[PDB]
């Protein structure tokens, strides 16, 4: 979270 | 609170290009920015993502043929090469999340800008719908699998030739400055938007959009919309 923060 | 975007580019066959999309009074630090396009007469459909960190995210359609890059007032969208399947407005927007809660949604757009070159699905229906003034309208939107959040399912209205505006997001939450006439429901994967006494200017096209989990799927999509007509 926030999921797009990590790949 | 406002997005800017470059002029419309005709373009041929297989030349890159760039578009931009400027931002006012916000900055990339803390919002993250999504591109959106639509293909004359069609609907949305999800391109792609840039997380605050910088982090980028594409449907998988996408991967490889565009990129997102961003300074901290401006994010870019680059075609790697241009097909006639390229035509379309491609629009900007800010994703609706920040540290304590992901919305979903996208709730400030840019007017977009024409392009003339020359998994997760959401069912949306019906295709369209005519109603009386006064009338009701239902709308579907159903999942093939269970949304982010069980319930970042958002509307949006389109009238024709104008950007989409955001009306509901979490399924059920009205947005600024919305008409309560709308109002939406659902969970798990079968959402529905209702129009409560159906006025003139109401005629529009609405998409439903889905959040979904970004490691099992593309992190959102759209349904193929809902053109809805107004007897008066
Ligand atoms: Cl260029």
């Amino acid at each position: 979270f926030p999921q797009f923060s990590y790949s | 609170q406002s997005l800017e975007e470059s002029g419309g580019r005709l373009v041929t066959p297989g030349t890159p290009l760039t578009l931009t999309c400027t931002v006012s009074g916000f900055s990339l630090n803390n919002n993250a920015m999504t591109w959106v396009r639509q293909a004359p007469g069609k609907g949305l459909e999800w391109i792609g993502l840039i997380s605050r960190s910088g982090i980028t995210h594409y449907a998988n359609w996408a991967k490889g043929r565009f990129t997102i890059s961003k300074t901290s007032t401006t994010v870019d969208l680059k075609i790697t090469t241009s097909t006639t399947e390229d035509t379309a407005t491609y629009f900007c927007a800010r994703v609706d999340y920040d540290d304590y809660r992901d919305w979903g949604s996208f709730n400030v757009w840019g007017p977009g800008t024409l392009v003339t070159v020359s998994a997760a699905v959401l069912t949306q229906t019906p295709s369209s719908v005519s109603s009386a003034v006064g009338g009701t309208v239902t709308i579907n939107c159903q999942a093939s699998q269970s949304l982010y959040n069980n319930k970042n399912l958002a509307w949006y209205q389109q009238k024709p030739g104008q950007r989409p505006k955001l009306l509901i997001y979490s399924a059920s939450t009205l947005a600024s400055g919305v008409p309560s006439r709308f109002s939406g429901s659902g969970s798990g994967t079968q959402f529905t938007l209702t129009i409560n006494g159906v006025q003139s200017d109401d005629a529009a096209t609405y998409y439903c959009q889905g959040e979904f989990s970004c490691s099992s799927a593309d992190c959102n999509a759209f349904g193929g919309g809902t053109e809805v007509v107004v007897k008066g």
